[PDB]
C-alpha cells in the first residue's frame, strides 16, 4: 500500500544520484612510475684497486 | 664487501719470531753435527801416552801421577846427593 507507493516513487523519480569519474581522480593517489631502472656501478673495476691493495697492505699473516 | 688480501700474503714471519734466529743457527750446527765429539786428549806418546791415558784422562784424577811426578824429582836430587857427598 504505502510500501507500493514508496517503492514506486523512490525507484522511478531518481534511481541513482549523480556521480562523475573525473572528479574521483583528484581525490585518489595517481599512479606514478619508478624513476630509473638503475644499473649498479662497476665495483672495484680493474687492477687499479689491486695494485693499490697489494702495495697498501703487503701485511703478512702472523 | 670484498675481502682484503693480507691472509694470503706471508713473507716476514721468518724474521718475525725468535726461533728463526735459532733455526738458522741449528741448521748449521745440526746438519754438520757429528754424532760424538773428537777427543778427551790422547797425545803424549813415547810409552807415555799410556801414562797420560791412565792418569791424566777424564777417566780419573787420582794421586798416582802426583806420586810419580814427585818421585822423578826425588830421584834427581837423591842421586845428586851422593854426587855432593
Amino acid at each position: 500500500n504505502v510500501i507500493q507507493d514508496l517503492y514506486l516513487r523512490e525507484l522511478k523519480d531518481t534511481k541513482l544520484a549523480p556521480s562523475t569519474l573525473q572528479d574521483a581522480e583528484g581525490n585518489v593517489k595517481p599512479w606514478n612510475p619508478p624513476q630509473k631502472p638503475n644499473l649498479p656501478e662497476l665495483e672495484l673495476q680493474g687492477p687499479e684497486a689491486l695494485k693499490a691493495y697489494t702495495e697498501q697492505n703487503v701485511e703478512t699473516a702472523h | 664487501v670484498s675481502t682484503l688480501i693480507p691472509p694470503k700474503v706471508v713473507s716476514s714471519k721468518n724474521i718475525g719470531s725468535a726461533p728463526n734466529a735459532k733455526r738458522i743457527a741449528n741448521v748449521v750446527h745440526f746438519y754438520k753435527s757429528l754424532p760424538q765429539g773428537p777427543a778427551p786428549a790422547i797425545k803424549a806418546n813415547t810409552r807415555l801416552a799410556r801414562y797420560k791415558a791412565k792418569y791424566f784422562d777424564g777417566d780419573n784424577a787420582s794421586g798416582k801421577p802426583l806420586w810419580h811426578f814427585a818421585l822423578g824429582i826425588i830421584a834427581f836430587g837423591y842421586s845428586m846427593e851422593y854426587y855432593f857427598h
